[PDB]
């Protein structure tokens, strides 16, 4: 070791500090993936190449990234949820959706990654069912044979001809999503609108949640 | 001596568990890369104080019940009982701050683990041995020379303060009463969030929650027990039980390497490969 | 007719193009070398660690010197390594945390990165004031960057996710020739060594030659079943090797114009992650999925080596420029120097 | 006319490649293998080099 | 761009004390270690102390160590040298010199002005030849010789080359004997061995006149040569 090489020591090991003091700041925020389609209405969910918004909910910092088949979806590997936004007033591209959350929930590299399901434009579908327009069991054969409807119900009430087509779309991925993954990664469904003001408590309320069961399974008390 | 060596050959299978177990949690933390986290810093700390006990305390005290009296010198057994009872108070330390960890990072999944860092974790584990140290080592190694002189027999060894009815319960309560206290309350609030959970959205919580408040209480409530009685009585208690209540105090660092590091499923395929895969 | 029509003709010219490379196939490559002695049993052990990322490392280039390496992590953190003495010498900060790609000029005055921010962020490494700038953000990409490599201090090109392949003056920032012809997203970039052609595999499980100074697409190489996630060139200039997600690696050789040897095993079913030859090309070693490198045969088709040092996912590779080091990164934070 | 045009443009661009030169696979064999056996002495992986010269002992 | 202001000097009495600073704009100071170099008029070039980048390692020379202080401060951008004791052997100009440490690195490569201070094992850099007459348009060779072998182990020589033109700060030519500096013409060049070293200028010009110094970092105390200076005919 002569005496300039020990200076080249001395300034690496200042940058090993100035590396792990960010690493720990990098280690307290939580990273969200943000998708949907066209008309999911997603940039309207959090009143706050790619896009990265920041906010925060009860003093911990978040961080979700907007992108815009996947290729890129490896580099998601380890976020703490997937954002998913689903058009529930176009019945047409509704298909589409189921296709497209069956591709995010049975990936290779989304297998342990939990879902938060935002059922967007909730008001939207009220008029398509309440009102005259087209009707809900011609795009999806099984509706009509409306089943339990309202099996359980937790509205004040809004016509509840309205609540069974909110909740046979909410059933149909819930279906996908309990088909396979054996409990590793669960998905949560929520239904929102444009004027809803409370979606970034309920990313915070289910990030919690997926914490805490990566917490107990390392415990052994799920 | 063909009848009773059963009790000297269950005495040594049962320790020889005891350092293969705990050695095989220190191995895991070093072979895996992905267990060298601040959550297993504790369970590191544990196996640490729980292989003093597998390699020098149930190895000396075996001789003890086996020949019947004491066969080394006057200053080598408060040297043993400086060794085994700070390294017993370390493993139930150990235990506290684990059930603090876990307490901590269930009810604050978003706000706990972020502030603890590897200077924070060094606090958690410096305090339950420099406690530990505190409380028992001066109170043997210096008892015949500060006050009176020797009392035990040559051929007995206790810890001389048990006719003293003034440190021997308030050590009691500040080693095994108090901290079982902390961990009942809090351990019964961690099950309290896991079925809260579950009703938002119950079978392996409660056999979790039985394993590690059980494997605690019986092997050290009949010492805690014996040992308050002879506060104020001298000789109401069988040698025979006495010894058997304390060696069951052994047993809790038999398995603290099951209840506590196998829970997790990364300490269990590491354990198997290092078993197997030789 | 109209597409109809034009559907026959590339047809009979795609048969065509076929029955031209039957012609030429007169015997197989792996019988012609049935004929020298393997090369044994490689083994490499690990010399020393990088230690200081904090996330999946996505890229690694080695410098000319064989000395210097820069290294990409999803911390957004660029470090150039003294690979000698493991020292750091830079730690650049990236304003994206999500990089795909990294490059190291062959002066070694500058540095590039790239990925989910379509943006070629080149960094001045030899400056005054003691720090490192960026000096060039080249954007004009739709999709993400995927590779990116340094013709000379003025010139780039870099591989995206829009299908596309581009040439940049770094000087003027403009894209001064675009890539266009392959149908799925482009993986990996490889140059010559002189500089006037390079390949790229893409998704559409092809691989494409192109020439730099013409921007025209000389020859197209199709003999996968998956995506090309890897490309790499042989030292001669004259054939190339693909790692793709079939678990299979194949030599292709250009003036042959068809594929020469199939890196295959029966217990691999883990795709390639990345490529790299050796120097004088006998050895090619490929990172698999698998969580090691494996080292093969380029001319007998036969396993040599396997290097397990990661306990996750190897992401790149990388051999020096004398041959004396292979340097591979991985998923777990850390950079290993074999020898 | 999208359709058209991207036809016309892959015929064109299929004739371009259609008709280059080619040698044979024995050829671009022995190319490939003499390359080695000019170089095999100035690979470190295939020869390992004795530890005196090696800047990573 | 790059600036080192000094501050500080004046006339004074022997025993008092006095506290020269130096003032860094158009750099990351931070990064950068220093050194404080004095020139006293009846000699040549002396080194006095030197701070690291984080204040982590701090070395003085015999003459000074223990009466003469170094210290930075990162967010002033500013170096000082608080000297005590002073003695009429202090009499000099006191120069301040950014340096930095990494591999392929140009230490000592911008110098500052100088402070006037007027008070009322170790290697050794020979410099044979001390005035050459030399013509323009010619080929100047200037020898420099250790008491050590400066190459190292790890196969760098650690020769530095330093020229003071009159009335103007010392400017580094070539670092680790053979390399050129920043701004330097490429006429400039040096070579050699251990113990004995070479600088070769080729088509001597104006503006190439001056006193030449040679350097030593294989080993802190920094010893300089006595000079080579250059004059016209
Ligand atoms: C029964 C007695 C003798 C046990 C010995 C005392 C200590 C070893 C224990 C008992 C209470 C524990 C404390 C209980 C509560 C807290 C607050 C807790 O606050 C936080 O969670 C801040 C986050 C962080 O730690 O970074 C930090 C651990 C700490 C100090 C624990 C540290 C270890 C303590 C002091
Ligand atoms: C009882 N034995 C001597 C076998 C080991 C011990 C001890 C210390 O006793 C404690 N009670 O609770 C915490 C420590």
């Amino acid at each position: 070791v002569s005496a300039e090489d020990k200076a080249a020591a001395e300034r690496s090991k200042m940058i090993d500090k100035n590396l792990r003091e960010d690493g720990e700041k990098a280690r307290r925020t939580l990273r969200l993936l943000l998708l949907g389609a066209d008309n999911s209405g997603k940039s309207t969910i959090v009143k706050q190449g790619i896009f990265e918004t920041k906010f925060q909910v009860d003093k911990v910092n978040f961080h979700m990234f907007d992108v815009g088949r996947r290729k890129w979806i490896q580099c998601f590997n380890d976020v703490t949820a997937i954002i998913f936004v689903v058009d529930s007033s176009d019945y047409n591209r509704l298909q589409e959706a189921l296709n497209d959350f069956k591709s995010i929930w049975n990936n290779r590299w989304l297998r342990t990654i939990s879902v938060i399901l935002f059922l967007n434009k909730q008001d939207l579908l009220a008029e398509k069912v309440l009102a005259g327009k087209s009707k809900i069991e011609d795009y999806f054969p099984e509706f009509a044979r409306y089943t339990t409807p309202e099996d359980a119900t937790p509205e004040p009430g809004e016509d509840p001809r309205v609540t069974r087509a909110k909740y046979f779309i909410r059933k149909e991925f819930v279906d996908i999503s309990t088909a396979s993954g054996d409990g590793r990664h669960i998905c949560y469904p929520h239904f929102t609108c444009a004027v809803d003001t409370e979606n970034a408590r309920r990313i915070f309320n289910d990030c919690k949640d997926i914490i805490l069961q990566m917490n107990l399974r390392e415990y052994n008390l799920v | 001596v063909w009848q009773v060596v059963f009790i000297a050959f269950l005495t040594g299978i049962l320790a020889l568990v005891t350092i293969i177990g705990n050695i095989l949690v220190i191995v895991s933390f070093k072979v895996n890369k992905q267990l060298k986290t601040v959550n297993n810093y504790f369970l590191l700390s544990l196996a640490c104080a729980d292989l003093i006990i597998g390699v020098i305390s149930m190895n000396l005290f075996t001789t003890y019940i086996i020949m019947n009296r004491w066969a080394l010198g006057n200053l080598a057994c408060d040297l043993w009982l400086a060794i085994d009872y700070v390294a017993s108070n370390a493993s139930v330390m150990n235990l506290l701050v684990i059930s603090f960890d876990r307490y901590f990072s269930i009810t604050r999944p978003l706000t706990y683990r972020a502030k603890r860092t590897t200077k924070r974790a060094g606090v958690m584990i410096g305090l339950a041995w420099v406690i530990s140290f505190v409380l028992w080592a001066p109170a043997i190694l210096f008892w015949q020379y500060f006050v009176g002189k020797r009392t035990v027999p040559p051929g007995e060894c206790f810890i001389q303060f048990l006719s003293e009815p003034t440190i021997t319960f308030g050590t009691a309560i500040a080693a095994f009463y108090m901290p079982v206290t902390i961990m009942t309350i809090l351990y019964w609030r961690i099950y309290k969030e896991t079925e809260k959970r579950t009703k938002e959205l119950e079978k392996k919580a409660a056999q979790t929650l039985s394993a590690i408040l059980l494997a605690f209480i019986i092997t050290w409530t009949p010492y805690n027990i014996m040992v308050l009685v002879n506060t104020f009585c001298d000789s109401c208690i069988p040698k025979t039980f006495w010894n058997l209540g304390y060696w069951l105090c052994y047993i809790n660092s038999t398995v603290n390497p099951v209840c506590y590091a196998l829970c997790n499923k990364t300490f269990r395929t590491t354990f198997k490969m290092l078993l197997l895969c030789q | 007719s109209e597409l109809d029509q034009l559907r026959q003709e590339a047809e009979q010219l795609k048969n065509q193009i076929r029955d031209a490379r039957k012609a030429c196939a007169d015997a197989t490559l792996s019988q012609i070398t049935n004929n020298i002695d393997p090369v044994g049993r490689i083994q490499m052990r690990t010399r020393r660690t990088l230690r200081g990322h904090l996330a999946k490392i996505y890229a690694m280039h080695w410098g000319t010197d064989s000395r210097l390496l820069v290294s990409a992590s999803q911390d957004g953190k660029l470090i150039i390594w003294d690979s000698y003495t493991t020292n750091k010498v830079h730690a650049i900060p990236l304003r994206s945390s999500w990089v795909m790609t990294c490059a190291y000029a062959p002066s070694g005055n500058y540095v590039a990165c790239g990925g989910l921010d379509n943006i070629c962020s080149i960094y001045n490494l030899k400056t005054r004031e003691g720090n490192v700038r960026v000096s060039r953000e080249l954007a004009g990409h739709t999709g993400y960057l995927s590779c990116c490599r340094f013709l000379d201090d003025n010139q780039i090109v870099t591989s995206s996710g829009d299908t596309t392949c581009a040439l940049w003056d770094i000087e003027t920032g403009q894209q001064t020739t675009t890539f266009t012809g392959h149908t799925g997203d482009v993986m990996s970039l490889s140059l010559a060594p002189d500089t006037r052609l390079f390949v790229s595999g893409a998704c559409d499980a092809s691989a494409k030659l192109w020439d730099v100074r013409e921007g025209m697409c000389r020859q197209t190489f199709t003999g996968h079943e998956s995506d090309i996630n890897a490309i790499c060139f042989f030292p001669n200039g004259n054939a190339f090797a693909t790692g793709s997600d079939d678990a299979t690696c194949r030599l292709f050789d250009l003036r042959a114009d068809q594929e020469l040897m199939t890196y295959s095993h029966d217990n691999i079913i883990c795709g390639i992650t990345s490529v790299s030859f050796s120097k004088s090309g006998r050895l090619l070693l490929a990172g698999y999925d698998d969580f090691n490198c494996n080292v093969w045969d380029a001319l007998k088709a036969d396993r040599a080596g396997v290097l397990a040092g990661h306990d996750n996912r190897v992401s790149c590779l990388g051999v020096t420029d004398d041959g004396m080091a292979v340097a591979t990164g991985s998923w777990d934070s850390f950079l290993k120097i074999w020898n | 006319t999208a359709s058209i045009a991207q036809a016309r443009k892959l015929v064109e661009q299929l004739k371009m490649e259609a008709n280059i030169d080619r040698i044979k696979v024995s050829k671009a064999a022995a190319d490939l293998m003499a390359y080695c056996e000019a170089h095999a002495k100035e690979d470190p992986l295939l020869t390992p080099v004795p530890a005196s010269e090696n800047p990573f002992r | 761009d790059v600036q080192l202001v000094e501050s500080g000097g004046g006339l004074v009495q022997p025993g008092g004390s006095r506290k020269l600073s130096c003032s860094a704009s158009g750099f990351a100071f931070s990064s950068f270690g220093m050194h404080w170099v004095r020139q006293a008029p009846e000699k040549g070039l002396e080194w006095v102390a030197y701070i690291s980048s984080g204040s982590g390692t701090i070395y003085y020379a015999d003459t000074v160590k223990g009466r003469f202080t170094i210290s930075r401060d990162d967010p002033k951008n500013t170096l000082f040298l608080q000297m005590t004791s002073l003695r009429s052997e202090d009499t000099a100009m006191y120069y301040c010199v950014r340096s930095i440490y990494y591999y392929g690195s140009s230490p000592f490569d911008f110098w500052g002005q100088g402070t006037t201070l007027t008070v009322s094992s170790d290697i050794v850099m020979t410099q044979a030849t001390s005035s050459v007459p030399v013509t323009p348009g010619e080929s100047v060779s200037i020898s420099c010789r250790s008491s050590k072998s400066l190459l190292h182990s790890n196969g760098n020589t650690y020769l530095y080359w330093f020229l003071q033109r009159p009335g103007q700060s010392p400017q580094l030519l070539i670092y680790r004997m053979s390399n050129l500096a920043s701004g330097v013409p490429d006429r400039f060049s040096g070579s050699g061995s251990g113990t004995a070293f070479t600088l070769t200028i080729s088509r001597l010009e104006a503006e190439d006149v001056g006193v030449y110094y040679c350097m030593q970092h294989l080993e802190y105390p920094l010893t300089f040569g006595a000079g080579t200076k250059l004059e016209l005919k």
